[PDB]
């Protein structure tokens, strides 16, 4: 699976990506919820989109 | 998403997912390689390999994923290889020549107490290779039409890596079982061992393990017995019954390998010994020919052997087990001693020739099975059956070899490629025995049968085909489709037609093939209650081919089979064909078309090699008179119009549409009722004429022969025969402007109908008075001869009617004139 | 169709030519994002010859536009993919495919 | 012949190898005598480390032989339409049957010792449920002849030889406890399938033998087809021997049971079934005598068929004698009212005429002695 | 209404079972005697053998079964000895007639006619009629004697149960048809009262009757119980109880819910609608479970079963019936179709993740070691790609 690397900001209360499973197909990081906003070089990530 | 390992506590999801894996296995079960390729997209190779090693996976999911891997990637190949593993086609190559019963060793090159490691060494028996295709879902889809594309191969998975992983996992399981931890992989010893053992057994049967891998497996099973010239093997680990069953499967594989090694060693010794015997016979013939031959009696006695059949020569040359002189068996003492030594070696290897540790596979299996039975009251019937089968094989080793030899066969090197192709086709046919017939299966069956029939090995090794049981497999497929909706119109008529073309040539290839197929005559006659509409070869054709021109089989025929055929004929003579009625034909009250087929079979049963078989002829005549409806409505006693009137009415029917067919056509409007009636009556007259007794019996005055001839004469009047023979035929003519007005041979009165009447007249009544000879010549024969002569012009020479008239004259009429 | 969107740059010079064997690593997903194929799962690069109609038209054209060492996303429409027939059991009828293809080498 | 001169040294190597394999299997392997049945049965009967098992409970775990017999009993008791041919069962039944050997003037002590040895060998099996297994397999055969029922009958004969009263008691108790009609229905069906002399089959076989060879013996069949006349004479003898051994020793209870099964919903008179088969055989023998009456001398094939029929008739007569001896008054009355008298009349006619016919040629002295 | 001599598998069915009823209540179970007048009752239909002036030998209703019409006797021979009279005995009496052995001629007492077979009608052999109509004739034939064969207690009890259950369920069907299409508005149900309590009790009793043997049993006992269960299932199916259950299910399925049923039958009756429907499905499952012959009947009306899978009142019961049919019958597997497979998958879609639906789909693929490629492909194509 392609290596994941994202940079951005996250909100203190609400951003809690626990190891393992989660939203979508897991591997939740910056921008995989509505509490964080990430950049991976090609896309802007937020809300797992 | 969650971690799949959460299903250890989420039990509803665990159950649903385990049943989902079961569904995957079901949808790809029994050779559905297309669905296996599809499933490779849903459970990929990485997932399967990870699940194999996942030690925290719940037991049900671990077992399900092991079984899913086997089903997707290994099940088809394992089944195909297993189907072939019971036969030993040994090519006579140097590798085969090098095979010996016992390994060459310092203690003794042959005969030593130490066997070689089972499943390790050189094996030459032919086994077709495994075929796989890569899983890939970006390739261009083949535009080729469905039911025509080659059957999908099983999806590939790296076999070297898989086998290494399986061996490592089995070793780890053995070590952990030794340690006796409280958290077994999968939740229990069964869930830890059974999946790994199943994978190992599957790979072993597939034959992908190397010699080193097999040695590792044997050392895991029993470190001491299989030591090479932890200290506790699997066989002593206090294991559950399912694990014991898997161990029994492994032991079964290794015992099968030992049996195969015995068979191959016997084949190699047979090659060398047969070479020596042939050389000795050649030398002895040279000496005999170069001798002065002082005593003609001595020369004749010596040449008796060399005039005997080769099989008898071999039997005589080998008949020295209990001693023999140089006259009852001229084989030299050296060659005799070589055979005796090999026999002693074979007995020693089987254990026939005659410690707390076994020291051999046979002793190990015997002791293990007995110890298990002594230690527990085994509850699994499958386990009980497996262990007692293993015990029987260990105790009767010579019997196992004796029962396996009928399936052994040696071939020359030049036949190896064609034998491999034939084995591939036979594997496909066998694989089609576990799937309901469809269009794709029908196409595959037809293609495989065609390849087999075009293969040379099929014709040159009929004994090999019989040993492989090809005919039985083809018959099983045919009877499966025929039984499928027996009352309903059978589907796959093309595949049934091929089911003859194969079996129905197979009878012809050799006399032993004919006898083997004759052994299934009742089954064929059981399934031959239908057909006709096939417009092709049928199981009734198989039945006919299984007895045609074989006096021994015709005499072996059974009155029960003849009665069954006669009952079919009675039904045909009493009821119209429902298929024709559905097609829209007029209802005439009976089934001449089926009646003709049954009459043809009876003809082949009663007439052999140009002579009548008296027993079958008398039985058939008695059955026919006991069921008078078999004679057709015309020969009915009370209201019958007679044969001549029936033929004339049939001619009128043929001339009148809306009475000859539906009148609303794959081959000549399918069937024409007038022609069908004429053909039925011609076939009946032919059958009766062939049942007529022989002239030598009549001269001897046998009461049975005289009675049968009297019955036949009462059945068929002479005047009717003469009238039918005198009926005019429609000859080709020229009309309009160069238009060839020809009769429709499939819908009109043809000379083949007169041929049966001539045969009956010659065999039952005969021509003995000059006045009768001249009368029949003037009314019936001469007009036909003149028509045939007149049709000799360049335009009419090759017409269908002209050729039929030539055949009629040269097969029925002219020979009778020469005789008279 | 096929749209090619670069993910990581290639050399920018070496492009596949007809008859050359492209060795690639790919992951295939449906438009909605469900993965259905991956050569990285089998840990073996996929090799195909250009112009031999071995792969789908979208793959042929997209990998033709791709350069050696480049990673790119190919968005292939139904007509350039398995179309109306689809791939029974894998790809639904009339499905747009998304591939993450890396052109490892040419040989 | 001399023109043909087909030599073995000209055959292709692989064909010669196949022929050698066939001949070697036929003459060297098949002829080899290897007795393992007694050793196997002893090994399976021996229990091991019962002290370690500490099976002080009254219910001892079955030993390996007991477990094998129980497995076959379960297979027989399974509800199915037909009894599938089981090679394992046939092999183990043969082993068990051979384990009971049933082996000049021998002393009274020697005879008693032989009887006790046979009794012990039979007890090794019937203490493990072999008798009930035999009855269950006979019932499961559902009147269909074949290798399964042949092996079952042979095993039953082996365990009943000498009139084993304990085996008879076990079989009778099992039958009367189960009250199942299938056992005697199967017995009656098998008896009805038993064949007699067939003159049409005899004539067909004569013609087949008359047919000669013109090619190699391997290519031709050699007309060695299995006998067509009384081909199942061995099975018939085994069936009637088993029925006789059920009553051997004047077992009044089993003699009465063979006539009427009081507890069952329906009963079958095996005595009258035996009489019916005897009548059929007598009529066949009379037909054979009429066939050969005109001929001056009976050929070898006819003599062999006569001998087979006479052996079967001897077994049937012994069975009837065991049915009635003791005496069983009910069986005596049933036979007296049966068609036995007609069979005896026909047999007397055949005996009277064949005695005089055979006395006129010393080449048939053996057949006359048998008659 | 007509009597026949038939010798096929009917010799093991319930329609060939008769009860001999002497013309007296006290000591009716005494030994039967030659010449003793008696009635012959058909167990499964409750009708009595008798002679009618217009039709001859028939089976009549108990209401019309008076002695003159329905009185018969067994005679050792056809000689005219009936002049000899007979007197009733207060006890078991002398044993005269024996099962199996005794050959008896049946004589109609009032007329003296002998029970015999009608002259073989022409074309019956051609039609395949192996059954010969029975008649009462003045002379008869020499082979008219009959043998009395005992039947098992299981068969006798099953025949009586079939008679009573057929009566009850036919009454239930008539009651439903009474108000089939007559809305009650707010008034009375407008029909005949329904035997709700009797139907429920009968269904429960029959479910217990057809309950399969417990797996915690010895092999021999389990095999005997399985044999008995299969025989009883075959008896009921051959007497047509399966068709009756299907008819009841149809009548009740005409209504979609308990309230809809109440709109025609009343609230009190509708209080048992769901219970009766579920019990009927349970009885159907018990009647076909493990019986290939009974399961193969659905190969002709599979749509009848599949179309009901989405009914919410008896979802599990209907699924169980389908599971039994598919597990036992390859014939149904060979006629399964894409619409059926789609309905079964829609069951997963609409009812949740139930492993029993997956089991049904699995059983659709392989039966008795033979795979159905069409079913496998259809399941793969309609279930997997959606993900």
């Amino acid at each position: 699976q392609a290596t994941h690397l994202r940079v951005g900001w996250a909100l203190s209360e609400g951003y809690s990506p626990y190891p393992g499973g989660g939203e979508g197909w897991g591997g939740n990081g910056v921008g995989d919820d509505l509490y964080s906003y990430g950049f991976d070089g090609l896309h802007l990530w937020t809300g797992h989109v | 998403c969650m971690d799949i390992l959460e299903l250890s506590e989420r039990l509803d999801l665990q159950r649903f997912h385990s049943h989902t894996l079961s569904l995957y296995r079901s949808v790809c079960a029994l050779g559905n390689n297309r669905v296996a390729h599809a499933l490779c997209s849903h459970v990929d190779q990485a997932q399967l390999l990870h699940a194999l090693e996942d030690a925290r996976l719940p037991g049900p999911l671990r077992a399900g994923y092991y079984d899913l891997l086997i089903s997707i990637h290994l099940e088809s190949a394992c089944r195909s290889r297993r189907s072939m593993l019971s036969e030993y086609i040994v090519p006579l190559t140097p590798e085969t020549r090098a095979i010996t019963l016992f390994p060459p060793g310092r203690s003794a090159e042959d005969g030593p107490r130490r066997h070689g490691l089972p499943g390790v060494g050189v094996t030459t028996s032919l086994r077709p290779p495994h075929h796989f295709s890569p899983p890939c879902f970006v390739v261009a889809l083949p535009a080729a039409g469905a039911t025509e594309a080659p059957a999908r191969l099983s999806p590939a998975i790296p076999l070297e890596a898989l086998r290494d992983k399986a061996l490592r996992m089995l070793g780890e399981a053995v070590r952990d079982g030794g340690q006796h931890a409280r958290d077994p992989v999968g939740g229990s010893v069964e869930f830890q061992f059974v999946p790994v053992l199943k994978l190992v057994s599957t790979l072993l049967v597939m034959g992908v393990f190397s010699d080193e891998d097999v040695k590792q497996i044997l050392k895991m099973i029993e470190p001491e017995v299989f030591r090479e010239e932890l200290e506790e093997g699997l066989l002593q680990m206090k294991l559950p019954e399912s694990v014991k069953l898997q161990m029994c499967h492994l032991l079964e594989y290794f015992c099968d390998q030992e049996l195969q090694h015995r068979v191959e060693s016997l084949a190699a010794f047979a090659e060398c010994y047969v070479d020596k015997m042939q050389g000795n016979q050649r030398g002895r013939y040279g000496l005999l020919m170069k001798a002065f031959t002082m005593s003609a009696a001595e020369t004749a006695r010596r040449t008796r052997e060399f005039r005997s059949p080769p099989q008898e020569q071999i039997n005589m040359l080998l008949h020295f087990k209990n001693g023999a002189d140089e006259e009852e068996c001229p084989l030299p003492e050296e060659i005799r001693q070589e055979l005796v030594n090999f026999h002693q070696d074979l007995l020693a290897h089987c254990g026939i020739q005659l410690e707390h540790k076994p020291q051999s596979l046979q002793e190990l299996v015997s002791h293990t099975v007995v110890r298990w039975a002594q230690e527990d009251f085994v509850q699994s019937p499958e386990l009980v059956r497996a262990m007692f089968s293993l015990l029987h094989r260990q105790y009767d080793g010579l019997g196992e070899l004796l029962r396996a030899l009928p399936r052994a066969y040696t071939i020359s090197v030049s036949s190896v490629e064609d034998t491999m192709s034939l084995l591939e086709c036979l594997g496909q046919i066998r694989s089609l025995l576990i799937v309901q017939m469809g269009p794709q299966e029908e196409n595959l069956m037809i293609q495989s049968i065609g390849n087999i029939m075009n293969n040379k090995v099929f014709y040159q090794h009929p004994n090999l085909m019989r040993a492989l049981g090809m005919h039985e497999t083809v018959m099983e497929v045919m009877v499966n489709v025929l039984g499928g909706g027996e009352s309903k119109e059978i589907r796959f008529p093309k595949m049934v037609t091929s089911c003859c073309r194969f079996l129905c040539y197979f009878c012809r290839i050799s006399r032993q093939n004919q006898r083997s197929m004759f052994d299934h005559l009742s089954y064929l006659l059981e399934n031959s209650g239908i057909g006709l509409g096939m417009q092709g070869s049928t199981p009734l054709d198989v039945a006919a081919a299984s007895v045609i021109d074989n006096n021994e089989l015709a005499l072996a025929l059974q009155e029960q089979d003849l009665e069954k055929v006669v009952s079919y004929l009675a039904g045909c003579g009493l009821q119209s064909c429902p298929m024709l009625l559905a097609k829209g034909y007029p209802d005439i009250g009976w089934n001449p078309c089926g009646g003709e087929r049954y009459l043809d079979f009876l003809r082949f049963a009663v007439f052999v090699n140009g002579e009548s078989v008296e027993e079958n002829a008398n039985v058939v005549v008695r059955l026919l008179i006991r069921k008078p409806e078999c004679f057709g409505p015309a020969l009915r006693g009370e209201g019958g119009s007679g044969l001549l009137a029936a033929i004339e009415e049939a001619i009128r029917i043929s001339e009148d549409p809306a009475r000859d067919g539906p009148g609303v056509p794959p081959e000549e409007n399918r069937v024409h009722l007038g022609h069908a009636i004429m053909s039925f009556y011609a076939a009946l007259i032919d059958l009766l004429g062939r049942c007529a007794p022989e002239t030598h019996l009549i001269q001897a005055g046998k009461g049975e022969a005289l009675r049968i001839r009297a019955i036949l004469r009462s059945l068929v009047p002479l005047d009717d025969l003469v009238g039918i023979i005198s009926l005019p035929l429609q000859i080709p003519t020229l009309g309009k402007d160069g238009a060839l007005v020809q009769p429709k041979m499939s819908a009109s009165f043809v000379p083949d109908h007169k041929a049966s009447m001539v045969l009956f007249l010659d065999r039952v009544y005969g021509i003995e008075n000059q006045d009768f000879l001249l009368h029949v010549l003037d009314v019936g024969f001469l007009p036909d001869m003149r028509a045939a002569a007149s049709l000799d012009t360049a335009t009419f020479s090759t017409t269908e009617m002209a050729l039929a008239l030539n055949r009629y004259l040269c097969l029925a009429v002219l020979p009778l004139i020469t005789k008279c | 169709g096929v749209q090619v969107e670069t993910i990581s740059p290639g050399d920018g010079r070496t492009f596949p030519k007809r008859g050359q064997t492209c060795v690639v690593h790919y992951t295939g997903m449906l438009e909605d994002g469900k993965k259905f194929d991956s050569s990285r799962d089998r840990n073996k690069p996929f090799k195909f010859t250009l112009g031999k109609q071995e792969v789908i038209r979208g793959w042929e054209e997209g990998v033709a536009q791709m350069s050696v060492g480049q990673r790119a996303k190919l968005i292939i429409s139904s007509d350039y993919a398995y179309g109306a027939t689809g791939h029974p059991g894998i790809i639904p009828p009339h499905a747009t495919l998304v591939f993450d293809v890396e052109l490892l080498k040419l040989e | 012949a001399c023109f043909r001169m087909t030599p073995l040294y000209n055959l292709p190597t692989h064909r010669a190898c196949n022929m050698f394999l066939e001949s070697y299997k036929a003459s060297w392997i098949l002829t080899e005598d290897h007795s393992f049945e007694d050793r196997m049965i002893d090994d399976l009967s021996k229990a091991g480390e019962q002290e370690e098992e500490e099976e002080e409970v009254e219910e001892k775990k079955p030993d390996p032989l007991h477990q094998l017999v129980l497995h076959f009993s379960r297979t027989a008791l399974t509800e199915k339409s037909k009894l599938d041919e089981d090679y394992l069962y046939m092999a183990y039944a043969d082993i068990m049957a051979k384990s009971c050997h049933l082996e000049v003037e021998v002393s009274f002590e020697e005879k008693e010792m032989e009887k006790q040895r046979l009794l012990y060998q039979q007890s090794r099996l019937h203490n493990r449920g072999a008798a009930e297994m035999v009855l269950q397999m006979i019932s499961a055969c559902k009147g269909e002849t074949g290798a399964m029922v042949s092996s079952t009958l042979k095993l039953g004969i082996s365990i009943l030889n000498g009139g084993n009263a304990e085996v008879q008691q076990k079989m009778l108790d099992y039958l009367k406890d189960k009250k199942e009609v299938g056992f005697f229905q199967s017995i009656q069906a098998l008896m009805q399938t038993c064949s007699v002399l067939d003159l049409n089959a005899f004539e067909r076989q004569n013609k087949a033998e008359g047919l000669g060879m013109v090619n190699e013996d391997g290519t031709v069949i050699n007309r060695q087809n299995g006998e067509k006349v009384m081909a199942d004479d061995e099975f018939t003898q085994d069936l009637f021997r088993f029925l006789q051994l059920l009553c051997e020793g004047h077992n009044n209870d089993f003699q009465n049971y063979l006539r009427t099964q009081t507890g069952n919903t329906t009963t079958i008179n095996i005595i009258i079934c035996t009489v019916d088969y005897l009548l059929r055989l007598q009529e066949s023998i009379s037909d054979f005598y009429w066939y050969y009456s005109g001929k001056d001398v009976i050929e070898e094939q006819g003599k062999r068929n006569f001998s087979k029929a006479m052996s079967v008739a001897k077994q049937v007569f012994n069975s009837l004698t065991e049915y009635i001896q003791g005496p069983c008054t009910g069986n005596q009355q049933s036979l007296a009212h049966s068609r036995l008298w007609d069979a005896v009349v026909g047999f007397l006619h055949v005996f009277a005429h064949m005695m005089m016919k055979l006395a006129q040629d010393s080449s048939q002295i053996e057949l006359l002695k048998e008659l | 209404r007509l009597v026949y001599y038939e010798g096929g598998p009917v010799c093991t069915h319930a329609r060939s079972l008769w009860r001999l009823e002497p013309l007296r209540i006290s000591w009716s179970g005494s030994h039967l005697r030659w010449g003793q007048p008696l009635r012959i009752r058909h167990v499964t239909t409750g009708r009595y053998l008798g002679l009618t002036e217009d039709q001859g030998l028939v089976v009549v209703d108990a209401s019309k079964a008076h002695t003159k019409a329905t009185s018969f006797c067994f005679r050792i021979s056809k000689e005219k000895l009936d002049v000899a009279p007979k007197r009733d005995v207060e006890g078991m009496g002398p044993p005269e007639i024996k099962y199996g052995e005794s050959l008896c001629f049946v004589q109609h007492v009032a007329s003296g006619l002998w029970l015999t077979y009608a002259a073989p009608d022409p074309k019956a052999l051609r039609l395949g009629v192996l059954k010969k109509k029975a008649m009462l004739h003045q002379e008869g034939h020499m082979d008219d004697a009959l043998s009395l064969t005992r039947c098992q207690q299981e068969e006798s009890q099953a025949a009586r149960m079939i008679y009573s259950t057929a009566g009850l369920y036919n009454q239930f069907i008539k009651g439903l048809d009474s108000f089939s299409g007559k809305p009650r508005g707010s008034g009375p149900p407008a029909g005949s009262a329904l035997p709700i309590e009797g139907v429920i009790l009968s269904l429960q009793d029959l479910i217990g009757y057809f309950e399969p043997p417990s797996e915690e049993l010895q092999h021999e006992e389990k095999q005997t119980k399985l044999r008995s269960l299969r025989n009883r299932q075959s008896l009921f199916q051959e007497e047509g109880m399966l068709s009756l259950v299907l008819n009841c299910i149809d009548r009740l399925n005409v209504y979609t819910t308990a309230a809809h049923f109440a709109e025609f039958a009343g609230e009190e009756a509708a209080e048992s609608w769901k219970e009766i429907v579920n019990l009927l499905y349970e009885l159907l499952a018990s009647l076909i479970r493990g019986n290939r012959t009974n399961c193969a009947l659905f190969s002709t009306n599979l749509d009848w079963l599949v179309s009901k899978l989405d009914r919410l009142e008896a979802s599990s019961g209907i699924l169980e019936v389908l599971y039994c049919v598919l597990i036992e019958s390859p014939e149904v597997l060979n006629i399964i179709q894409e619409n059926h497979i789609k309905s079964i998958i829609s069951l997963l879609d609409k009812h949740g993740r139930n492993h029993k639906v997956l089991d049904v789909l699995c059983s659709l693929c392989v039966c008795n070691g033979v795979a159905v490629r069409s079913n496998q492909d259809l399941i793969t194509e309609n279930l997997l790609p959606g993900r």
